[PDB]
RNA sequence: AGGACCGAACCGACUAAUGUUGAAAAAUUAGCGGAUGACUUGUGGCUGGGGGUGAAAGGCCAAUCAAACCGGGAGAUAGCU
RNA sequence: GCUCGCCGGAAGACCAAGGGUUCCUGUCCAACGUUAAUCGGGGCAGGGUGAGUCGACCCCUAAGGCGAGGCCGAAAGGCG
RNA sequence: ACACAGGUGGUCAGGUAGAGAAUACCAAGGCGCUUGAGAGAACUCGGGUGAAGGAACUAGGCAAAAUGGUGCCGUAACUUCGGGAGAAGGCACGCUGAUAUGUAGGUGAGGUCCCUCGCGGAUGGAGCUGAAAUCAGUCGAAGAUACCAGCUGGCUGCAACU
RNA sequence: AAUUCCUUGUCGGGUAAGUUCCGACCUGCACGAAUGGCGUAAUGAUGGCCAGGCUGUCUCCACCCGAGACUCAGUGAAAU
RNA sequence: GCUCAACGGAUAAAAGGUACUCCGGGGAUAACAGGCUGAUACCGCCCAAGAGUUCAUAUCGACGGCGGUGUUUGGCACCUCGAUGUCGGCUCAUCACAUCCUGGGGCUGAAGUAGGUCCCAAGGGUAUGGCUGUUCGCCAUUUAAAGUGGUACGCGAGCUGGGUUUAGAACGUCGUGAGACAGUUCGGUCCCUAUCUGCCGUGGGCGCUGGAGAACUGAGGGGGGCUGCUCCUAGUACGAGAGGACCGGAGUGGACGCAUCACUGGUGUUCGGGUUGUCAUGCCAAUGGCACUGCCCGGUAGCUAAAUGCGGAAGAGAUAAGUGCUGAAAGCAUCUAAGCACGAAACUUGCCCCGAGAUGAGUUCUCCCUGACCCUUUAAGGGUCCUGAAGGAACGUUGAAGACGACGACGUUGAUAGGCCGGGUGUGUAAGCGCAGCGAUGCGUUGAGCUAACCGGUACUAAUGAACCGUGAGGCUUAACCU
């Protein structure tokens, strides 16, 4: 979410416990966790998923302790911050199953893939 | 903090200007006993506005 | 900033104000006039009032509620025996304050704050 | 048994903050180190200045120390202000 | 006087050192007290300290000091 | 220099909880610290609580925050076989009743004998005090419920260590 | 290397990124055997580094409680 | 008889260290900063052998030349040694334009996309981290870009002290040694109560010409001036393809500023509850004090951001570079000389705020004051009595106003605070009694009881009527109007 912020991983592909190095997009953005993208590394990674160690790719949060705000006011707030990992070029999913709910938020361009796969939106 | 040359009298008079103590300029009486008192007080023989309210 | 805020801290902590209030309720009700600073009378006024709105009902609860706030047996029996019915037909206004002088120690806006049905 | 351990009194003084015309001519507050020993403490005594004493720092010797304090030579001298 | 708070292996009480009347009683509020003061350890008077058993004194000695004679040192003096 | 937040040797040591001279609250005793009254700006000091992230701060985790007790398990490299080592890590902690009208245990009254017959011995087992455990029940969000009370681990330099 | 100027030497590690650290290489400006050489369990208010936890150190401050600061009465300085 | 050779020769005869240092002076003399200069530096131009796929100037430019700046290395020693704090960082800035981004152009060796170079343009904007003390530097990752300089290489009576710049210690090297090092390493006291100017806020006095109560005009001044991403046009123009539009529209963000508290939150020592230890209220029960608010769990008002709203515009005028029209001097030519037209985030306005002390003190509306006497050195003036007006101030209750003033509401014809009534909220089924149980405890009365600054009401309390200030018709010169 903000810089040094460990997130969860959704998606098989990206492993365990990653790390925001950067806030994408603005000059001076300081906090961004909503349907924003992040570069990443993996501070620890399982040998499963295809991504390892000390390795630099984008990311978009797709759950945040703070939570969104609906437009009647209402919050949905999860419990725990999780990223679904993208390619740096590209920006599109690598992992093939996305797990736990996801926001309506992640609506637009590639994260329709995300919502699609994810099971509760 | 110091002052590099001595203020003058006239700028410590310019000063005291705006430091002078304020007149009473009016004393309500009150109607039972003829005393004058300090408006919303009592009078120091025991009276507010018509009454005796203190014994002292 | 000090917005719609009620309380007047008159340079004390809260127990303070509280174990100070508590004490000068027990000396208005059992004088029925003091001498105190305006302020403190001031706020005397909002400590001592709801202790005669509650002793208009004389229950076990209220004595026991009034010993909460109090913490003297001898005020609780005045206020749900001796004031209470005095104090019954009136809607509130239990207090009147009358502003005295100054203080010769320190120049202190000085009042009596006294019962209204004063028997003096 | 322990120049054992944890830890009060006790002895010291590691970091920070306040103070810095202070409450104080090195303190206070939070934490700190030793605390059965080469410990600490009271009461006396001894060592005197190119001297003492020093688990050593030019530390200490009365808020004074690469040589204390007091008086004398002394109105030293001062091509300098 | 009644309530409140504080300390309570002390901010309680007693000795030691040190101080020296600061003790108690009456009176006064000029200077003192970081304010007012009727109060005080302030001023000014008057009282108060009772020992065979407690300390000192005393009998003894430690570290050490002084040391007749003595030894040593230019005198003062050092050591004993 | 002061009616100065410092320094000053010994002695006594009540209750409850507690290992305790810690600490919390109280006894007995002594005090509120010789300027007060308001208002509740910035800023300063000492604290409290913080959404999300958590060392990104910074010269440096400086400071703060955390951990902290007792019992039972359990514990690595290396080692001078003493250590390391409270290593690290895990579990249980409150009340009420039963076991057991209060148990183990401690302290011991009558009584009973004996003797060099008194401050004697021996035998008793009434009363008093009483830790810990186990089992069931029960309350909170929480049971070392406050104060008090350790942060831990890996690699190195130097000096053996106090 | 408490020593290597060049030097942030070269490699490998740890990080996204490492003049620190750790371990090797020897090319020792300018190590070397009681002016002691090399290691060493324990110990350290020691020097350097890396983690877990934890948090207002930080992003970025916000509110609250007290002592000042403000006003009022009394006494009332300082450097220059 | 002297290398008394430092040769006008101190004495027969004399080396060093001081970071442990001390004294008297000196900016007569260095370090820091300022001053002069500008050799060096940086920037620009002159010529142009060249470099460029052929093709000096699309792009650079040898050999040489001339300037500009104060700006880097220096020179000097004017100043500062009876004292001008030293790098960096943090916080806060301001200026220049030799412009990094955003705007307007020219040339291009500019098919498009994207660039290069130059001109105009200073309105706004112009990263986060790792290493290390660092400015630097290397790197990792952002962005539209992460400008270049000045400001005592801005900023220590603003902060830091890693750095240097002390006294302790050690290592390497030099010296017999004390000690030394433009070596290294560990450790190592950063004071100010603001007089003046200056700002930032906020008042008092008098003036503005009789005194008031309002509402404004706007001379001046300040604030604000940023941009990305996606889509349409349009896969169109451009193109062999790959790629892909400096027009014109629409949304959506980032950073910034302003307001607000309806929401989501935080806080909430002034509300409710749980709970540990102890003490008290005689005791059980119920409560209270103290232990950081004892520890907590929640929390109303208020404040606030992390919450939500809003904005930096479009225009308009005059222009810069630039592009032109008509048009001679110069029958052609020519953007200029007379004329005429466009042309920028710059300028002036438009948006917001201040603002007549705007001494040039402004405008409009309304209210209020129309009595005598004496002296009299006459824009003239005094003294006395009578009368004090419109209004203000004082006092009091106060405010979502406030350091204090100031400002706003209300003052008995009164809702201005407190209290009272009802509600709302927040906390979570009070005490008491009864029942189940051996008891802890549970269950019922009971969503009970308490409740804050909140909402709607209510004269129960305090806002007493005086009094005070303020006047009495307002100066001299050129007008209609009638006497």
């Amino acid at each position: 979410i903000q810089e040094q912020t460990m997130l969860n991983v959704a998606d098989n592909s990206g492993a365990r416990r990653v790390m925001c190095i950067k806030v994408l997009g603005g000059s001076h953005r300081r906090y961004a966790g909503v349907g924003d993208i992040i570069k990443i590394t993996i501070k620890e990674a399982i040998p499963r998923g295809k991504v390892k160690k000390g390795d630099v790719l984008k990311a978009v949060v797709v759950r945040t302790k703070k939570g969104v705000r609906r437009p009647d006011g209402s919050v949905i707030r999860f419990d725990g911050n999780a990223c679904v990992l993208l390619n740096n070029n590209s920006e599109q999913p690598i992992g093939t199953r996305i797990f736990g709910p996801v926001t309506r938020e992640l609506r637009s361009e590639k994260f329709m893939k995300i919502i699609s796969l994810a099971p509760e939106v | 903090a110091v002052q590099q040359n001595k203020p003058t009298r006239s700028k410590r008079g310019m000063r005291r200007s705006h430091d002078a103590l304020t007149a009473v300029t009016s004393l309500s009486v009150d109607k039972t006993s003829g005393e004058k008192h300090l408006r919303h007080h009592i009078t120091a023989d025991g009276y507010y506005r018509g009454r005796k309210v203190i014994a002292k | 900033m000090r917005h719609r805020k009620s309380g007047r801290q008159l340079n004390r902590n809260s127990s303070h104000r509280q174990a100070m209030f508590r004490n000068m309720a027990g000396s208005l009700v059992r004088h029925e006039i003091i001498k105190t600073t305006l302020p403190k009378a001031k706020e005397l006024r909002r400590v001592v009032e709801p202790l005669i709105t509650l002793a208009k009902t004389d229950s076990v609860a209220n004595r026991r509620l009034a010993f909460a706030r109090t913490r003297d047996n001898e005020i609780v029996a005045k206020l749900f025996n001796e004031l209470g019915p005095r104090f019954a037909s009136r809607a509130g206004g239990y207090t009147r304050i009358l502003k005295c002088g100054f203080r010769a120690g320190d120049n202190a806006p000085m009042a009596y704050i006294e019962l209204v049905d004063r028997s003096e």
